[PDB]
């Protein structure tokens, strides 16, 4: 049908700034496009409509424009409560299309990951499980890889990722990472490795530990 | 006051059917149509489809209809989406909005908080909470496992919640058909093991509270 493009899954900024998000169609719109803001809690809005200009309730602040392919929200001046989710969405041809959307999120300076690792607790393993746990906290930008290794290699199986929002009093981005075994496999190796790469330096952080210095 | 509240959040195994509700007031329920987005973790917000109250008239978008069915209630002034023969796929918020006109073209200009559905076969079950200590220098790490609980949500505090700041609770991730998640609290070396750091995990569906204390060692 027609796709809808936001070139930018998230944008940075501070409060006080010009901020401005894009949205570019697989075709032309004649302008029947809207702008829609999700606030963290979920919940949706209808910030402006028809090919941006549209109001609705909302702030001066927000602005909008655009025609044919092109189209783009601004927010003249940046406040706490719009740090939201936008989406985009064609109202020209069926079916009605959306855009990935762009989330907002506050600048801070670079912070680099507090890399932290856990070997299984006696408490699991005893249950036959194995599972070693590797934190990466405060760190910003929010893109970080993680790599495993088990005895100075592999793994990738078994490990799962979970991630945190920004935070809200600094706006440091936080990193879980957790490889699980089986305590028999787990007791066939000696050194476990929980390898953070950010962007804050070349060399990964490296934090492990030896089954046998245990 | 232009308002749209939707069901409560559903449990159903896949293969099944559901049938969620949208009630408007504040407004003349056979005036406007009513929408229906879908929005997956994975980011982006689908359209279902559309449905006039007034004529019953429908429009799906072709990748949702036949297991999808618009239906409403002028009655009770209440919209209605029932979704059939469910797969791990259309696990998501499923949200209802208002439509409006204005030259050329429609959108929606009020949604509403949305209704989060969850396909799993499995049932409740209680967490299993794992100490995270650190192995045999300011700051030290500390944390905590809970693992193999169903469904959400669970409510891990530390020291009974007097560990505030340096604390982190990650979202939980879908292991074999259960759920895991992880929390991490951060205090000064004078702190632990000098004195009692505790994690305290609820897990309410299985009226479950467990205070794992972090012991040095393994």
């Amino acid at each position: 049908d027609i796709q809808m493009t936001q070139t930018t899954s998230s944008l940075s900024a501070s409060l006080g700034d010009r901020v401005t998000i894009s949205c570019r169609a697989s075709q032309d719109i004649s302008n029947y496009l809207n702008w829609y803001q999700q606030k963290p809690d979920g919940t949706v809005k209808l910030l402006i409509y028809y090919t941006s200009r549209l109001h609705s309730g909302v702030p001066s602040r927000f602005s909008g424009s655009g025609s044919g392919t092109d189209y783009s929200l601004t927010i003249s001046n940046l406040e706490q409560e719009d740090i939201a989710t936008y989406f985009c969405q064609q109202g020209n041809t069926l079916p009605r299309t959306f855009g990935g959307g762009t989330k907002l999120e506050i600048k801070r300076a670079d912070a680099a990951p507090t890399v932290s690792i856990f070997p299984p607790s006696s408490e699991q393993l005893t249950s036959g499980g194995a599972s070693v746990v590797c934190f990466l906290n405060n760190f910003y930008p929010k893109d970080i890889n993680v790599k495993w290794k088990i005895d100075g290699s592999e793994r990738q199986n078994g490990v799962l990722n979970s991630w945190t929002d920004q935070d809200s009093k600094d706006s440091t981005y936080s990193m879980s990472s957790t490889l699980t075994l089986t305590k028999d496999e787990y007791e066939r190796h000696n050194s476990y490795t929980c390898e953070a790469t950010h962007k804050t330096s070349t060399s990964p952080i490296v934090k492990s530990f030896n089954r046998n210095e245990c | 006051e232009v308002q749209l509240q939707q069901s409560g959040a559903e449990l159903v195994r896949a293969g099944s059917s559901v049938k969620m509700s949208c009630k408007a007031s504040g407004y003349t329920f056979t005036s406007y149509g009513i929408n229906w987005v879908k929005q997956r973790p994975g980011q982006g917000l689908e359209w279902i489809g559309y449905i006039n109250p007034g004529n019953g008239y429908t429009k799906y978008n072709e990748k949702f209809k036949g297991k999808t069915t618009l239906t409403v209630d002028k009655s009770s002034s209440t919209a209605y989406m029932q979704l059939r023969s469910l797969t791990s796929e259309d696990s998501a918020v499923y949200f209802c909005a208002r439509s409006v006109y204005y030259g050329g073209s429609y959108y929606f200009d009020y949604w509403g908080q949305g209704t989060t559905l969850t396909v799993s076969s499995a049932k409740t079950t209680p967490p299993s909470v794992y100490p995270l200590a650190p192995g045999s220098n300011s700051m030290v790490t500390l944390g905590c496992l809970v693992k193999g609980y169903f469904p959400e949500p669970v409510t891990v505090t530390w020291n009974s919640g007097s560990l505030s700041s340096g604390v982190h609770t990650f979202p939980a991730v879908l292991q074999s058909d259960l759920y895991t998640l992880s929390s991490s609290v951060t205090v000064p070396s004078s702190p632990r093991p000098s004195e009692t750091v505790t994690c305290n995990v609820a897990h309410p569906a299985s009226s479950t509270k467990v205070d794992k204390k972090i012991v040095p060692r393994d």
